């Protein structure tokens, strides 16, 4: 019965006072009296005739501040150094016990309150430290993160004043979290989840999130854990494949040091989606300034080539996993404004497209991930800003940029350019076109939902001295005019970037690719040149090579039969063209079909 | 009475014009709310024919693979 | 090689006939192609005023072959209707005499649509195909008043009918029966833009930071 | 005078309806233009996606 707990209570309640108003023995004394008292009060009960307030034995504890004065004698005990870490473990324990086990809501009041705040001081001594404290601590702050999200008023309560004028608070909930983010295994993982629980709660204070984002360093700890952990990464990409392109689920999973930065990328991006937005907003700011362009802009220009493969997959698994726009504006404002050797480090990822090797592969598998980001700067920055003033065409046939390829006029110019070689004489690939109309369809119909806030519509109207269609376009069409040349891999990604571009429902990108009739001045190159190009190469190959027809029937049933598993220099180059003479005819229907989709897309779209 | 009656006589043509507007709006209002009847029976005739048809759309809607250059650059990090 | 993909070239021409019927606004033309056939178009047209008001005319669009390279598109009705350009046996208006030539970009069918809607406000007696309703129309104007009024009755009493082609998109009007068609108009009126949609799964979210009226990015003030 | 008060209220009264059925045919109109985008959007949008099914089958069976 609740009462006889009262009277024993005070029966070494009296016995510790008595201690306290008089070394070892004492001590020892007062900590099993004090584990005593601590278990009762977990197991208090509230009065039946008024369940909402304290019970007894909070109203007999709360008077005098019993927990309070206990804790300041046995830490003015703690100066003595004899078992400092067994007794602050043990005072860990018992307050842990209070603030879990306890059916009260205990954190309301103000004693018990401040005796937690000093235990949070004693236990912020210093390092070296034994993980049975740093796991208590960790373990007392997460169910005291748990105990205020429950009752969320309570985080400016822990929000104690400047001990000076002027100087910073210490909101000891919060500060002794920060060192424990960047620890592996569990207690790490406790204390990012306590720490995101803390962050939740001050997304609607403005006095605490004001004090984590001006009187707290989690910010530059945040960002030098992600500058620190991009130098543990490897700079050589050791993947024996070479139709690998980007790096796989299975790929940052088998790097343990790419993990970590993964999971503390995770972390950043799940606190700029909760917090506060000062926070937000210097948390933004101290990535940026000292992640991106102090380590990331001189390691994307690294020379070597292998450092150059590492570092543009480094750059799309990173853009590839953030899911936030606010770390997303982020990281495409240092891609797209940042300035290193008087140029654009897109200026510079651009002109990597144009490579022999691996390095183009990611470089492609790079702006595939840019693209299909749907954001409007990089599209623009890339064509629609050498594509606005519409100096490309002549002055008499600007208004056929706004020109709708109703009647298949692009659909028939782009199939007849099948090569005679590659026509079905008198093999799933003959008449396969009713797929890429499908494929179109989506295609389409994904450009146009992802541009509907989109700030134009880039239709000739709103909004060198020979005019230029800028280093985006003139890189990817010589990269395509040499389609017999490049790897089956490379050609997969490059034709995967132009019909993913096509897609675009902007006026002045799509008459520019798929609006066949159009002509344009003499500097400019349109698609269907590159393509005439192109099949006039892969005709002048089919003549001078011998076994080529017994070589398109084993190279094309190698290509299905991949969908179904799912001296060097002149092999090479056979080999190479002939995969070119089965991506480029489906390559056409491709690009065929998009301007036959453009045609036929709703008005209750856009 | 001279004036009388010529005061009366355009009172009588506001009355005549009053009714001309009356069976106008009546058979404007008596048009609309058929045609709209009949788009909403068509429609929806429509549609039970639609949910109809869905015992054949259910098994005509299954199909993957997409086309040969989608599926090629999906089955491109297969290792 | 052109004929290999002729049928697409076509039928998607076709698609997009209909797609730009969708861009034009027209008063009480409601269109739909058929599921058989590429090439017919059932619809129905409501005349909102003039003589011929409360008239519920059906219709069927028959497009040539060889679409647009070719004639005119034919329109027949269902009932044949008392007018001059309608034929009394066969329902086929006289859509020839403006789309003389069929010119390529020029002409669409949502043109002979507003053209098979304005020839029942614009009564044109020239070189007619039924002879007697333009003589009702300059010389005996009630008689063909009556006569139209009783063809609208003859054509309002079939509507409801099993339609003259049989189609699985054929407009079929059902008798109002309140209990169902008012979930059917209800299921009109909660529908909206595509603007705050029902897919709210699968983020597909683009995103933008520039000036309206700017060509620079990160133009936009935060 | 008398009598000409009197059809000049009738007069006064003959024009107050005429403004109440001119609000009434003007309210009516309006709701019938606002309605009328609303019944043919929810008409062509499932004709044109009817449309393209049919469309796809057709050319799925002329292969």
């Amino acid at each position: 019965d609740p009462e006889t707990c009262l009277m024993v209570f005070k029966n070494h309640w009296s016995q510790v006072v008595r201690i306290l108003e008089r070394g070892a023995d004492d001590l020892s004394a007062v900590r099993n009296h004090t584990y005593q008292m601590l278990t009762l009060l977990a197991e208090d009960r509230a009065v039946p005739s008024a369940p909402t307030g304290p019970g007894p034995l909070l109203e007999f504890a709360l008077h005098e501040d019993l927990l309070t004065r206990v804790l300041t004698w046995q830490l003015q005990w703690d100066e003595l150094g004899d078992g400092v870490e067994e007794r602050r473990a043990e005072q860990l324990k018992l307050f842990e016990m209070l603030v879990s086990e306890a059916r009260q809501p205990l954190l309301r009041h103000g004693p018990v309150r401040e005796a937690l705040l000093t235990l949070l001081d004693a236990c912020g001594r210093p390092v070296p430290s034994s993980p049975a404290l740093d796991e208590g601590l960790v373990l007392l702050l997460s169910q005291l993160c748990v105990c205020v999200a429950q009752e969320p008023s309570l985080l400016e309560f822990f929000l104690q004043p400047p001990p000076e004028p002027g100087a910073a608070p210490r909101l000891l909930l919060f500060s002794r979290l920060v060192p424990f983010v960047h620890l592996e295994g569990t207690l790490g993982q406790q204390a990012r989840d306590a720490l995101l629980l803390l962050m939740a709660l001050s997304a609607g204070s403005p006095t605490v999130g004001r004090y984590i984002a001006d009187h707290s360093y989690f910010c530059p700890v945040l960002a030098t854990g992600l500058s620190a952990l991009y130098s543990s990464l490897p700079r050589k990409i050791e993947v024996p494949g070479d139709d690998w392109h980007c790096l796989r689920r299975e790929d940052w999973l088998g790097v343990p040091a790419l993990a970590l930065f993964m999971s503390s990328l995770e972390f950043c991006n799940a606190v700029i989606q909760v917090a506060h937005p000062l926070v937000q907003k210097q948390l933004v700011d101290y990535i940026h300034n000292g992640f991106l362009v102090p380590v990331m802009g001189p390691a994307l220009h690294k020379t070597s080539v292998e450092e150059m493969i590492a570092s543009t997959a480094y750059l799309e698994l990173f853009l590839r996993s953030i899911s936030e726009p606010a770390l997303l504006r982020t990281f495409l404002r240092f891609l797209l404004l940042h300035r290193h050797d008087t140029h654009t480090i897109l200026d510079t990822l651009v002109a990597r497209i144009g490579s022999n090797s691996r390095l183009c592969m990611v470089s492609l598998s790079l702006f595939r991930t840019l693209l299909n980001l749907s954001c409007e700067d990089v599209l623009l920055q890339l064509v629609l800003r050498y594509l606005v003033p519409c100096n490309h065409v002549m002055l008499s046939q600007k208004p056929a940029v706004r020109d709708v390829d109703l009647y298949g006029r692009a659909a028939d110019k782009f199939l007849s350019l099948i090569p005679r070689c590659c026509r079905h004489h008198a093999g799933e690939l003959e008449d396969n076109y009713l797929e890429y109309l499908r494929e179109a369809r989506r295609g389409v119909d994904r450009c146009v939902r992802a541009c509907r806030t989109w700030s134009a519509p880039y239709d000739g109207e709103r909004p060198p001295s020979q005019p230029f269609t800028g280093p985006f376009m003139a890189v990817l069409f010589a990269k395509l005019e040499n389609m017999l040349q490049n790897s089956v891999y490379v050609n997969f990604l490059l034709t995967g970037l132009v019909a993913q571009l096509a897609c675009h429902p902007q006026p002045l990108l799509r008459s520019f690719l798929l609006n066949t009739n159009m002509v344009f001045q003499p500097s400019v190159k349109s698609l269907l040149q590159v393509l005439g190009s192109v099949k006039n190469k892969i005709e002048n190959f089919a003549a001078s090579q011998e076994d080529f027809p017994a070589l398109l029937s084993k190279a094309k049933k190698y290509l299905i039969a991949r969908g179904k598993l799912d001296r060097q220099g002149e092999a090479l180059r056979v080999k190479n063209a002939v995969y070119c003479a089965v991506i480029f005819p489906e390559f056409l229907k491709e690009l065929a079909a998009i301007s036959q989709a453009h045609a036929v897309t709703s008005p209750f779209l856009l | 009475a001279p004036e009388i009656q010529a005061l009366k006589n355009q009172l009588q043509e506001r009355d005549r014009l009053f009714h001309s507007l009356e069976k106008e709006y009546e058979k404007t209002k008596s048009q609309r709310e058929m045609e709209e009847k009949y788009i909403v029976s068509a429609w929806y005739n429509m549609g039970m024919t639609l949910h109809k048809k869905a015992a054949e759309d259910r098994l005509a809607s299954t199909g993957s693979g997409q086309s040969f250059l989608a599926r090629q650059r999906q089955a491109t990090s297969s290792r | 090689t052109h004929a290999s993909y002729g049928p697409f070239y076509l039928e998607y021409s076709l698609l997009a006939e209909f797609t730009l019927v969708v861009k034009q606004k027209l008063p009480g033309v409601y269109v739909q192609p058929s599921y058989r056939s590429a090439l017919m178009w059932f619809g129905v047209i409501f005349i909102r005023h003039g003589l011929y008001q409360d008239g519920v005319f059906k219709f069927t669009v028959y497009i040539p072959d060889n679409y647009p390279d070719g004639d005119c598109p034919r329109l027949v009705f269902d009932i044949p209707v008392f007018h001059p350009l309608v034929d009394p046996t066969s329902g086929e208006l006289d859509v020839k005499r403006a789309f003389a030539k069929w010119r390529r970009n020029h002409n669409h069918i949502w043109q002979v649509l507003m053209y098979a809607r304005r020839v029942f406000y614009k009564i044109d007696t020239a070189s007619p195909l039924n002879p007697e309703a333009a003589v009702l129309y300059e010389k005996d104007i009630q008689l063909f008043k009556s006569k139209v009024v009783d063809s609208v009755k003859v054509c309002t009493a079939r509507l409801f009918d099993q339609p003259k082609i049989e189609d699985p998109y054929a407009i079929s009007f059902s008798p109002w029966n309140p209990s169902v068609h008012d979930e059917a108009r209800e299921k009109m009126l909660t529908q909206k833009k595509p603007e705050e949609q029902h897919n709210k799964s699968v983020h597909v979210a683009g995103l933008s930071w520039v000036k309206p009226g700017s060509v620079q990015p990160f133009s936009k003030e935060e």
